[PDB]
């Protein structure tokens, strides 16, 4: 059971969180066998703070799809945005 | 291990 989210984050002057995963990478501490894009840390006072959970999977960001992405290019890309981001993540729940 | 990189 999973929900879908849009929010804009508004670099100030990064994102303010950390990503792990990425096809052909190391993994991730949420879903081990998903090879996909994971917020892992929040920054507690940052523009992702109350907008972004740890655990979230990112799967588009400012209309790039991050659904089969390599770790490098998802976090090149989210650094080379300027200002405010649009991501849409999924977010499971128990 | 995973590793996690800052945006
Ligand atoms: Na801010």
């Amino acid at each position: 059971s999973s929900m879908e989210i849009r929010v804009r984050v508004e670099k100030d002057p990064e994102l303010g969180f950390s990503i792990s995963g990425g096809v052909g990478g190391r993994g991730n501490p949420f879903r081990p066998d998903d090879d996909g894009i994971f917020v892992t840390r929040v920054q507690p006072e940052g523009p992702a703070s109350k907008l972004l959970q740890p655990g979230d999977k990112i799967i588009q960001a400012n209309g790039y799809s991050f659904i089969n992405i390599r770790l490098e290019e998802a976090e090149r890309l989210l650094k080379t945005f300027q200002n405010t981001v649009e991501l849409i993540i999924v977010r499971e729940v128990s | 291990r995973w590793y996690e990189r800052w945006v």
